């Protein structure tokens, strides 16, 4: 598990 | 959680190729979240190219991202003088991890251009300051230069600072200042300053008579 | 559109400073807003962010503790916690998930010096006509010629540290009457030269 990836374009 | 870029530095001949690979430690996120950044020196950087082989709008053509998970390519075809720049990957892995490589240095290669050389003599206001500075300008050359310093015809070691401009976006030459420091006692006690400038073997000699 | 920073100044070690990051012709909370730093002759390095996604602020594991990333209703702020000589660099905003837009970047000096203006003095061969703009801290020094209105043929060369720890560097223009302007912001300083031929 990893934090949600925070980056979305 | 490590971005391996290779080369370090690259050169092309104007309309040459060049190519630069940044390699993962691990796969990237999605398989394909490395993005390609272009940096001239004294500017922001760029992004060229995102989503590993995305164009970013007004980006020439000639610059191409390839690959996916752990392995990474940027190409430039047509190498212009423009493209003279520090080029970076930088990445994002699971766990918000957003490294950069560590830089590439493209260096655009041509014919020698023999500099033309400018001396400055110190203004009336310097001497009266204790110290003096003398600037030697080699305009316009390519490749690199050394520059030597003599005082009435004796060799300087020290007080000598060199600061080069980056290439021309146009025709690729530098530009280079040799700055010479002594203090106002040492300047009036002599007569004739000489920078000599050296590319290759052939050196250009330019000189000043103190009081002209 | 753009991303400006603002905050660079002198410091000693261990005084805290905040940076702010002003976004124009879009909003703050659009896109993905960064801080990204560069050690003089050295790489970039990305210090952390806040999503426009998560709403979440984020930093690199080297960060954390050194760097405070927070926002107030018009900026987003970067507060260097106890700088070090180390901490010396430009600091970058950007914003957008894969760095679209970068303002022009703000230096952090971090040492025990005192601000001290140039002194600039005119070049001419005893045509090309220059000013030495000499000793000067911190960086930068911004040059233009005749109130930035003379652009072709300018050459204004890196600045270099002297042993002082004062800054140099020269600038110089090919024409066929020429005036210098040099500012040095730090200290809020304007010299304009104008620069005869002998
Ligand atoms: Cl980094």
């Amino acid at each position: 598990i990893f934090e949600k990836f925070g980056k979305g374009g | 959680q490590v971005l391996t870029q290779t080369p370090s530095s690259v050169s092309a001949a104007v309309g040459g190729t060049v190519t630069i690979n940044c390699q993962a430690s691990q796969s990237v996120y999605n398989n394909n979240w490395l993005g390609w950044y272009q940096q001239k020196p004294g500017q922001p950087p760029k992004l060229l190219i995102y989503k590993a082989s995305t164009l970013a709008s007004g980006v020439p053509s000639r610059f191409r991202g390839s690959g996916s998970g752990t392995q990474f390519t940027l190409t430039i075809s047509d190498v212009q003088c423009d493209d003279a720049a520090t080029y970076y990957c930088a990445g994002g892995y699971n766990g918000n991890i957003f490294p950069f490589g560590g830089g590439t240095e493209v260096v655009v290669t041509g014919d020698p251009v023999a500099p033309t050389v400018l001396i400055f003599p110190p203004a009336a206001d310097q001497v009266a300051t204790g110290t003096v500075t003398i600037v030697c300008v080699a305009n316009k050359y390519f490749p690199d230069v050394t520059v030597t310093w003599e005082v009435d015809g004796t060799t300087q070691t020290t007080g000598i600072e060199n600061s080069k401009t980056p290439q021309n976006s146009a025709d690729c030459t530098y530009n280079l200042s040799s700055t010479l420091t002594l203090t106002s006692t040492q300047y009036n006690s002599h007569k004739e300053y000489t920078c000599k400038v050296t590319l290759g073997t052939t050196s250009v000699v330019q000189s000043f008579n103190r009081g002209d | 559109q753009s991303v400006e920073e603002s905050g660079g100044r002198l410091v000693t070690p261990g005084t805290p400073l905040t940076l702010t990051c002003t976004v124009s012709g879009f909003s703050l909370t659009s896109y993905d807003m960064s801080w990204v730093r560069q050690a003089p002759g050295k790489g970039l390095e990305y210090i952390g962010f806040i999503s426009s996604t998560t709403g979440g602020t984020y930093y690199a594991s080297w960060a954390k503790g050194r760097f405070t990333i927070s926002k107030t209703s018009t900026t987003v702020d970067l507060k260097i916690t106890s700088p070090t000589t180390e901490d010396t660099a430009t600091y970058f905003c950007a914003a957008g998930s894969w760095y679209n837009m970068w303002g022009p970047g703000t230096l952090v000096t971090v040492s025990s010096g005192q601000p001290k203006a140039p002194s600039v003095f005119p070049l001419a061969p005893c045509m090309t006509l220059g000013c030495l703009v000499k000793g000067y801290l911190p960086e930068p020094v911004t040059v233009t010629w005749n109130s930035g209105t003379l652009t072709n043929g300018v050459r204004t060369f890196p600045s270099v540290r002297q042993s002082s720890g004062l800054y140099s560097l020269s600038s110089v223009v090919s024409v066929t009457p020429v005036t210098c302007n040099v500012a040095h912001p730090a200290t809020n300083t304007k010299v304009d030269k104008t620069v005869a031929p002998s």
